[PDB]
């Protein structure tokens, strides 16, 4: 599949397939995006790490 | 402000940014003060017999 | 009356203090009734009855013996850009990569990290301070003086004016676009030994974009910067087979024969 965003009319396109990962997602979408789109994943501080 | 409620200290090297902080509630410890109220610290309960 | 208190913060560090005679996992008691403990130090706030077993597992029961809890253990609470962040103590080791964050109390605050170059201004003036002293001592070296007493001394040796020529070289050179001279960015390079440092342009030109300056300046170890041509100039000088020893040489062996 494709992740397409727009941002401030500039569209973005991110493929995905079956071996997503959070991280993996956020560095496509950082990278695909060139620094318009911020991804990053924070370490909730509960119980169980809802990430 | 004049008192900091929190005070980020940042090493080297760390690319720029900004923070939006806010608290809400410090850490605590758990206290438990005896309400048996005894006029003398060498109080012995000698019915306590045994161990 | 006796304090107890936990050492480390955080919920987590909750206390129970039970009169069970190791009921708890050395062998099951069922919570004995020692008479002392059991009736001036249990510390369940209102457990008589046994709403907490004795368990393997957070063996956390206890009396309700004398008093009311005072103060209850707290995880501190933050919001990081609308994310709610709780943690064990007041500080916060983990807020990002070389960062640490320590609490005072509650609030909203707006942290900025900016790049601190106030450095370079001292690095300019340290440098401009020193090649002014060195060729002042050069020139004195050799300068013609009327008195004729030290009228040229060393007058003959290239070495001096070899240096003095290529180290303002060096400093008016530059590379094509980038810096087009070093007076791009407040070093009046004036005459030799009237060298000036001019704060504001400097601090102002590098204020308004940090990165091509840091990029020029970087470059120095490919176009390798302004500085490093200095440092192989200044090498090749100093060096054990530099010219400096050289002359050094030629001139100890002179006494030698003599």
């Amino acid at each position: 599949t494709d992740l397409t965003f727009f941002s401030n009319g500039k569209e973005y396109t991110v493929t995905v397939d079956k071996n997503t990962t959070y991280r993996d997602l956020a560095d496509k979408i950082n990278e695909a995006s060139g620094g318009e789109i911020v991804a990053k994943i924070v370490n909730t501080g509960e119980k169980g790490t809802p990430y | 402000s004049d008192n900091p409620p929190a005070s980020l200290t940042v090493n080297s090297g760390v690319a720029l940014q900004s923070m939006n902080i806010n608290v809400t509630q410090l850490a605590q410890k758990d206290v438990y003060q005896s309400k048996g109220l005894a006029n003398d610290s060498g109080f012995v309960n000698a019915n306590l017999t045994g161990t | 009356r006796l304090t107890l208190t936990s050492k480390e913060t955080g919920e987590d560090s909750a206390i129970s203090f039970y009169a069970g005679k190791k009921d708890a996992q050395g062998q099951y008691q069922s919570d004995p009734e020692a008479e002392n403990i059991f009736s001036n130090l249990g510390w369940e706030l209102d457990k008589t009855t046994q709403t907490i077993d004795p368990a393997k597992d957070k063996k956390g029961y206890g009396i309700k013996d004398a008093s009311l809890h005072i103060q209850t253990a707290q995880n501190a609470e933050f919001t990081l850009d609308g994310i709610k962040m709780f943690r064990s103590s007041n500080t916060v080791t983990d807020l990002g990569v070389g960062m640490t964050l320590t609490l005072n109390k509650t609030g909203e605050i707006n942290f900025d990290v900016q790049q601190d170059f106030e450095g370079v201004t001292k690095a300019m003036q340290d440098l401009v301070d020193a090649y002014n002293d060195l060729v002042t001592n050069l020139n004195a070296a050799t300068d013609y003086n009327s008195e004729t007493g030290t009228k040229g001394t060393l007058q003959g040796i290239s070495e001096v004016n070899s240096i003095r020529s290529s180290i303002l070289a060096d400093l008016f050179d530059s590379q094509v676009v980038v810096m087009l001279s070093m007076q791009d960015f407040g070093l009046s390079l004036n005459d030799a030994g009237t060298l000036s440092f001019d704060s504001s342009k400097f601090e102002q030109k590098v204020k308004e974009d940090p990165d091509s300056t840091e990029s020029f300046f970087s470059n120095i170890t490919e176009g390798k910067g302004i500085f490093s041509k200095l440092k192989a100039t200044l090498q090749e000088m100093t060096g054990k087979d530099g010219s400096i020893t050289k002359y050094d040489e030629s001139l100890t062996n002179d006494i030698k024969s003599l």
